[PDB]
């Protein structure tokens, strides 16, 4: 593909990073939240209180 | 700021008449004005111009449709083709900085059109939108019957192609009419935000374009017959026109005081034209709404001085019998000094007050280099104007009374008269 | 005759904040 | 560029049956047993299947 | 120029006309091409005389793949005398496809 | 020959495991992909070249 | 030869100066051989109340029939044997009476004028006369149908507030105005400082100055038992307005969302995106997936036969919208396009689209202004918007600060997630209701 | 003075690739609103 | 008077998919698994039925 070069492409990108970002961390927290995954959660101040 | 500039005049060898002047504004104004009209086709080919003015943004052998429309959008710029039944004028605006960018399309359009067939019979339909939206004011349809009631041949070409031939124009006849009324020395370009110098530069291209003269047309004949309508309106309305004077001549600028003396167009808002004749006549004959002027028409070949009046179904007998009577009693000598004055001045305001905008100002004077290439300056008219005298309204009053009149009229009509009996 | 509308009251349905035709609706917008 | 959901075949049917139908605005509490009805369907098809596995 | 290598270019192409089988049915070279949008743009562009004939050929050679057949010798296209009617609309359609293109990206 | 390729790959399937089976499998695997992959769309460009698209 | 912002430099500048009473005395002069006189005056229906809501349209029909040293016949006489041009206009926040003519009457047009704010005969049968002239305009206006749906828009979002109702007002008041309302209504109102004289062309500002003195110079500037007509704020409010009548040809909708006063910097902002958006009618030429991006999609199922983006600005507030035109089955789809602009211009706003805009805008500004009545209009009307005139190199330099970030910013703080007001009249069957409307101000995906 | 825009003579038909088009003139209308009640109905063509 | 598969909505379906379906005349026997394929699902089906009786 070549068409989706140009400067304004680029400028598209640039105004959804942001977004982006944040709904890639929903998916991270949810998938977390969900699995109930001990190895992140156990760094959690009061979440890993749950873990006994 | 520098000292007021004049404008410059030159003519090519090939005929071309070039005008610009050096204003200071931060916009820049370009035209082309072309002696092509409705009044040059025969019966052959109609409805040519009508659709020739609506290809201004179709693709050319050196820009394409794409590029004209997106880069005079990004510049912000215009262009415009207004017409009439003499002439024809493309005008582009735009910003100083911008100015070599949309000549090149101008100068384009005009000088290399390729009209693609498909593009052509896509844009057909679009006539019939613009005819309709144009026949939304019944005043539109009065005046198209008008002409076509009062000449024979020539200036009767209605300005929208007939309905039978909206789907039935070709390119072939588009080219035909280019190649023989595109001519160089019919063309004018006036130009006022731009320089002299550069202007003749950028012409210099099409020089080798065109050339020569072009198809001549043929003197309007006057016929006088009628064209009644009979639709279902409520309101009626009418025409009374006959034989007048060419435009530019002595006799034209007699008219144009008469129609002034008759109240021909309105000052004061929410407010009855006291001073105008016309008004006065007809408020003492119907005590309902009613509309009634006079009308002046100054063609290179030939004139038409008339009065237009809207009145009520039931009372148009009557109030064109006493526009009608106001004119004998004008025409018998009764003329007062004071009226010649007064509508003189509404001339001068009038004609000052148009020439202040500068798009009128550009019409003007693109409208003048056509028929003679020579600028002449507004005191010179108003010199002109004052010269007349009141006998030569009186003659000019007579002559349209003893003259043979042609009447349009669209409304109910069952009470209007006829010619021969008004 | 179509200046002859207007809209009727609605004071018994409106919010507190927007129940007074002089005060600015912008400032409490976002907090409602 | 008109909404996709009025020219894809597959949304032409989702939107035709659940988001765009007319109704009624005065249907009252008694008109939400029908869609109550394939709820429960729904409910009785998984929870049979997991017994399924079982059974 | 070279002129055996640009013979044998020719005959070899002669060859894979031949085994193509559409000469065999009528049908020109740009009766065969893939109808995408640009085609089908390009072929309302086409004047009345050459859509009528490029239909009737496509409707001669689905009569006759219908029953199996083949269209008799004398009557096959034949590689000298094929016209490409279609590339002049193809050409001013794809090239104004990149125009618009080139344009959207800045 | 694609075809062919995948008759030879559904016989090996059905043969044990031995040398010449294992040789010919791997040789019919990489013949599989690399037709579909490489062979097919250049092929038809070259096509494209003698009908002077 | 001369550079944009340089040719913004050779534009004559206004003088102003106050009078003793407090009149303001505005001027621009040029080498033109015309000038255009006339008086702002700061009323409109906006300081009126439901007794007095017709007025200011009443004395707009009453200026030009007489007054007490020219009564009659006499004041269009005199005008019309000069051969200028007498004109007049009102609004919901101003109103204005002025005259074209030559400069060589200066002198006497502006007596005229002093005449016709001071010495306004209010003869009745006059008054009953215009009582039935008001009534059939009245009924003409309710054939328009742009005044109809614009004029509930207003109703529908400024209800309970003085900026709610018409100029011209309810068809019952007009038959029960007397001539000690009207009195009332001018003594109250039509007073220094609150005037403003502008003359534009071909006049001197101490030829300006010297005849307001002569005629102007006369009018009081106190008000009796200081009753003074206090502004007070309006609210806005978020709701619809349907009259819904099949036999119409076309569905009218008219949306619009709160918008800045008139003396706020962002309002420019805003100008740029209406550019952005732009306009569409059925007779432009081309267009057809060649314009902007709402009218390019305007022609892919033909869907509107013309809409238009207005930003209406009031003292403190204002309107900003689009107004558009569709036919019975389209009326959602044209919605529809138009909610995702303005989403993606809160959002995703690339800097070539701005560049139009502000090329847009500097035309619109350099070519609005030709003439001489626009160039008074605009001087009469700032005066009494900001208190003085902001000239072309500061329009300039403020266009040039926008950007695309600037534009996302402004917009969202304007159009994203905020209650919009809806006013429909025609065949409206298809005009989705006010949840889907509101629910599409913002955007699942941002 | 040759310009028929300035003059109550022949319509004027105009066009423009964005702005709209409108025909010119001078012979009587407009003052018909203030003695009657001429309506300005919307039909088939809709234009600003 | 008018034929009746053009009127019942279940007709219509029917009347669209299987009888005025607009279909090439061309169509060798490449075009049939297509129909066998459905076909040899409803057999299975209707076999696995009987079987699952006594499994
Ligand atoms: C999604 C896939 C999830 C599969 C792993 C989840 C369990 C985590 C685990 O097994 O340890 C690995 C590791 C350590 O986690 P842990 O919390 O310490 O172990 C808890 C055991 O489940 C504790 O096991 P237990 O034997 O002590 O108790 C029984 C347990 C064990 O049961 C299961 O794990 C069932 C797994 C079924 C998942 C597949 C379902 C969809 C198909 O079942 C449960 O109690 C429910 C938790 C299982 C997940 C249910 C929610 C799924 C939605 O977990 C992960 O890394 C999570 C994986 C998710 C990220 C994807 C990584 C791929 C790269
Ligand atoms: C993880 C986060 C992933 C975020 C992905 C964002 C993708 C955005 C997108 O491309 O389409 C916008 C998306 C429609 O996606 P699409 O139908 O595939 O259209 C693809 C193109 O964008 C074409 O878009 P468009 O022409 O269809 O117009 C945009 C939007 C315009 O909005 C509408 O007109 C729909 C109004 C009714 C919405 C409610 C439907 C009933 C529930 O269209 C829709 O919302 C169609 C919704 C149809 C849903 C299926 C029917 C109900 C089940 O609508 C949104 O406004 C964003 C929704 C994001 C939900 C995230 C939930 C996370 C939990
Ligand atoms: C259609 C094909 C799909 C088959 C679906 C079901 C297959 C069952 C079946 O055999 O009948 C259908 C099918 C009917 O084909 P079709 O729809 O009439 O013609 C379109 C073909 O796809 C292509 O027909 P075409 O004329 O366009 O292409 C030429 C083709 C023409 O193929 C034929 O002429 C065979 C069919 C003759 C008439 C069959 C009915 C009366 C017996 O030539 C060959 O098949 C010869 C290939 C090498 C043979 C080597 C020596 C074998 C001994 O029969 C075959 O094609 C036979 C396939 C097995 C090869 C047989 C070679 C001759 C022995
Ligand atoms: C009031 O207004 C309203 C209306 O009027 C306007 C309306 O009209 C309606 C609409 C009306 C209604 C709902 C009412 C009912 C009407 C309807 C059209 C719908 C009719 C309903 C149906 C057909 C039923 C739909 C389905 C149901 C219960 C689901 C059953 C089927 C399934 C797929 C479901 C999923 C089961 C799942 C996944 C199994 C769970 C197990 C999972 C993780 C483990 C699964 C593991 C596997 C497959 C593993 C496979 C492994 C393999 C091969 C091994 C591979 C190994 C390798 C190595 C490769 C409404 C609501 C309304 O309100
Ligand atoms: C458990 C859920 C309880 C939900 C109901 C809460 C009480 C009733 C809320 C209501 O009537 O809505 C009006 C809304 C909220 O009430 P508010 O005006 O903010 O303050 C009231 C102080 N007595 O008024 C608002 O201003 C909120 C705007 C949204
Ligand atoms: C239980 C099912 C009903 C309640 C949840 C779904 C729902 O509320 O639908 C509306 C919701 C928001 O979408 P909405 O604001 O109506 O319009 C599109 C955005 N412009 O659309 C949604 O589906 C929101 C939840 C998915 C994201
Ligand atoms: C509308 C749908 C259904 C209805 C009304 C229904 C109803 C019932 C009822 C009343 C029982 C008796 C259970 C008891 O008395 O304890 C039952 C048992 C059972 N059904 Fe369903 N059923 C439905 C769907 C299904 C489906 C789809 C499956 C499997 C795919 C299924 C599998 C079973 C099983 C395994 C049992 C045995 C449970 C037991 O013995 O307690 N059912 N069903
Ligand atoms: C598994 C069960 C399947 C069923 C019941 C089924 C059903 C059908 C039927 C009845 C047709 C019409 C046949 C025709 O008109 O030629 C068809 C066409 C088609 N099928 Fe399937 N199919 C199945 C699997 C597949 C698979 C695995 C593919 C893989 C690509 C596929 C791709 C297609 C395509 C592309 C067509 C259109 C052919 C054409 O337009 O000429 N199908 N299908
Ligand atoms: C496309 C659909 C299906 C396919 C491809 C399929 C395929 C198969 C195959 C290959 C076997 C083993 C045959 C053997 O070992 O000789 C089998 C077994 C079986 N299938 Fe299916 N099947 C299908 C649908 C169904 C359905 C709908 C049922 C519903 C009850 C079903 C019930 C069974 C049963 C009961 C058996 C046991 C066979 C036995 O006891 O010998 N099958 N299936």
């Amino acid at each position: 593909v070549t068409r989706f070069l140009g400067p304004r492409y680029r400028e598209l990108v640039k105004n959804w990073v942001p977004t982006a970002y944040t709904w890639g961390a929903v998916g991270a927290v949810g998938l977390v939240w969900a699995t109930d995954w001990r190895l992140i959660l156990d760094w959690v101040p009061y979440i890993n209180g749950k873990f006994k | 700021p520098p000292q007021p500039q004049d404008l410059e005049f030159t003519k090519l060898p090939n005929g071309l008449v070039i005008a610009s002047l050096e204003n200071y504004s931060p916009v820049s104004r370009i035209g082309l004005f072309i002696k092509a009209g409705s009044r040059y086709e025969d019966f052959s080919n109609l409805g040519t111009t009508h659709l020739l003015r609506l290809t201004s943004s179709l693709t050319t052998k050196g820009a394409s449709s794409f590029k004209i429309t997106r880069g005079i959008e990004a510049v912000g710029g215009k262009l415009s083709v207004t017409a009439t039944r003499e002439n024809m004028a493309y005008t582009v605006e735009c910003l100083r900085g911008d100015v070599d960018i949309l000549m090149e399309f101008l100068l384009n359009v005009t000088t290399a059109p390729e009209f693609r067939r498909w593009e052509v019979a896509d844009l057909q339909p679009q006539l019939k939108i613009d005819k309709a939206v144009a026949f939304q004011n019944p005043q539109t349809h009065v005046i198209e019957n008008l002409h076509a009631a009062a000449y024979r041949n020539a200036l009767a070409n209605p300005l929208y192609c007939p309905d039978y031939r909206i789907g039935k124009v070709t390119s072939e006849e588009l080219h035909y009419f280019v190649q023989n009324h595109f001519t160089s020395a019919r063309m004018a370009l006036i130009g006022l935000g731009v320089s002299h110098p550069v202007l003749k530069q950028v012409a210099e291209q099409f020089l080798n374009m065109r050339g020569g003269l072009g198809l001549s047309g043929a003197k309007a004949n006057y016929r006088g017959g009628e064209i009644r309508e009979q639709n279902g309106d409520s309101l009626v309305h009418a025409a009374f026109v006959a034989e007048s004077a060419v435009a530019g001549s002595a006799e034209a600028n007699a008219f144009s005081v008469l129609q002034h003396v008759l109240g021909a167009g309105p000052h004061v808002k929410r407010g009855s034209n006291t001073t105008s004749h016309l008004h006065q006549a007809v408020a003492k004959a119907t005590q309902q709404p009613f509309d009634v002027s006079a009308f002046n028409a100054s063609y290179s070949d030939s004139g038409l001085f008339g009065i237009y009046t809207i009145s009520q179904a039931t009372a148009a007998g009557d109030v064109i019998k006493a526009a009608y009577n106001q004119v004998k009693t004008i025409a018998q000598g009764n003329l007062s000094n004071t009226d010649v004055q007064a509508a003189k001045n509404k001339l001068k305001a009038g004609y000052l007050m148009s020439v202040e905008s500068s798009e009128c100002f550009l019409e003007e004077v693109g409208s003048q280099a056509l028929v003679a290439g020579s600028y002449m300056p507004p005191s010179t008219v108003l010199q002109q104007i004052d010269s007349v005298a009141n006998a030569d309204i009186i003659n000019a009053a007579k002559k349209f009374v003893s003259g043979q009149k042609s009447m349009a009229a669209s409304g109910n009509l069952g009470h209007t008269p006829f010619v021969d009996e008004l | 005759s179509h200046t002859d509308i207007k809209v009727p009251d609605f004071s018994e349905y409106r919010r507190l904040e927007v129940l007074d035709s002089t005060k600015s609706s912008r400032e409490s917008s976002e907090a409602r | 560029m008109t909404p996709m959901r009025k020219t894809n075949p597959l949304m032409k049917l989702i939107n035709h049956s659940f988001i765009d139908l007319p109704t009624p605005s005065n249907i009252s509490a008694w008109w939400n047993f029908g869609s109550l009805l394939g709820a429960c369907l729904i409910l009785q098809i998984t929870t049979g299947l997991f017994l399924a596995m079982h059974y | 120029a070279v002129s055996a290598s640009g013979k044998w270019l020719d005959g070899i192409r002669k060859w894979y006309y031949n085994a193509a089988g559409f000469n065999k049915l009528g049908l020109m070279r740009d009766d065969t091409i893939y109808e995408d949008e640009d085609v089908k743009e390009a072929i309302r562009r086409l004047p009345e005389n050459l859509y009528n004939d490029r239909m009737f050929r496509i409707k001669r050679a689905l009569d006759l793949n219908l029953k199996h057949q083949i269209l008799p010798k004398e009557q096959w296209t034949k590689y000298e005398e094929e016209n490409f009617y279609l590339e002049p609309y193809l050409k001013e359609v794809i090239r104004e496809r990149k125009e618009r293109e080139e344009w959207a990206k800045k | 020959l694609l075809a062919a390729d995948l008759l030879i790959l559904t016989w090996i399937g059905g043969q044990p495991v031995s040398y010449p089976f294992t040789i010919i499998g791997q040789v019919a695997s990489v013949l599989y992909f690399t037709t579909i992959l490489i062979l097919m769309p250049t092929i038809s460009l070259i096509e494209n070249k003698m009908l002077k698209w | 030869t001369a550079t944009f912002a340089q040719a913004l430099q050779f534009v004559p500048e206004t003088q102003v100066s106050l009078l003793d009473n407090g009149l303001r005395v505005a001027s621009e002069q040029s080498s033109q051989p015309t000038c255009t006189v006339g008086v702002w005056i700061d009323v409109g229906s906006r300081f009126e109340t439901e007794k007095n809501n017709g007025a200011g349209y009443f004395l707009e029909h009453l200026a030009f029939k007489g007054t007490k040293n020219r009564p009659g016949s006499a004041l269009e006489k005199e005008v019309e044997s000069m051969g200028a041009h007498l004109n007049a206009y009102s609004t919901r926040e101003h109103t204005a009476y002025y005259i074209k003519a030559l400069s060589k009457d200066l002198p006497k047009a502006v007596e005229l004028l002093g005449d016709i704010v001071q010495n306004c005969s209010l003869e009745d049968s006059q008054i009953e006369k215009e009582r039935d002239v008001i009534l059939r305009e009245m009924q003409e206006n309710d054939a328009s149908m742009r005044d109809v749906v614009f004029n509930y828009l207003h109703a529908t979002a400024f209800q309970g507030t003085p900026l709610a109702q018409a100029v011209e007002g309810p068809s019952e008041n007009v038959r029960k105005l007397s001539r000690a309302d009207l009195t009332e209504y001018l003594s109250t109102h039509y007073k220094a400082p609150r005037m403003v004289l502008a003359a534009a062309g071909g006049v001197e500002h101490q030829q300006l100055l010297d005849l307001a003195q002569k005629h102007l110079g006369g009018i009081p500037w106190t008000y009796a038992e200081d009753a003074v007509p206090t502004l007070t704020p309006c609210r806005f409010t978020g709701s619809e307005i349907r009259h819904r009548d099949d036999a119409l040809p076309f569905a009218h909708v008219a949306i619009a969302v709160e918008g800045p006063g008139w003396a706020s910097p962002d309002n420019v902002a805003l100008q740029v995106a209406n550019a952005i958006i732009g306009h569409y009618d059925c007779t432009y030429g081309g267009g057809v997936h060649l314009s902007s991006p709402l009218a390019s999609g305007a022609v892919a199922n033909k869907l509107c036969q013309s809409f238009q983006t207005f930003s209406i600005c009031y003292a403190e507030t204002g309107l900003l919208g689009a107004h558009f035109v569709c036919d019975r089955m389209k009326i959602d789809d044209m919605m529809f396009v138009l909610q995702g602009q303005w989403m993606r211009l809160c959002t995703s706003a690339t800097e070539s689209e701005v560049a139009r805009g502000k090329n847009i805008l500097r035309n619109a500004l350099v070519s609005h202004l030709d003439g001489t009545t626009p160039v008074c209009e605009d001087i009469g009307r700032s005066l009494l918007t900001y208190g003085r005139r902001i000239p072309l190199a500061e329009w300039e330099s403020r266009i040039a600060e926008v950007d695309a970030s600037v534009v996302r910013e402004i917009c969202s703080k304007y159009i994203y997630d905020q209650c919009p007001a809806v006013a429909g009249y025609g065949p409206i069957e298809q005009l989705p209701d006010y949840n889907r409307i509101r629910s599409g101000m913002f955007w699942l995906r941002f | 003075m040759l310009s028929v825009a300035s003059r109550s003579g022949p319509f004027a038909p105009v066009l423009s690739a964005t702005s709209r088009g409108v025909a010119g003139a001078l012979r009587p209308l407009v003052q018909a609103t203030v003695p009657a009640t001429p309506e300005q109905p919307v039909l088939d063509l809709k234009r600003p």
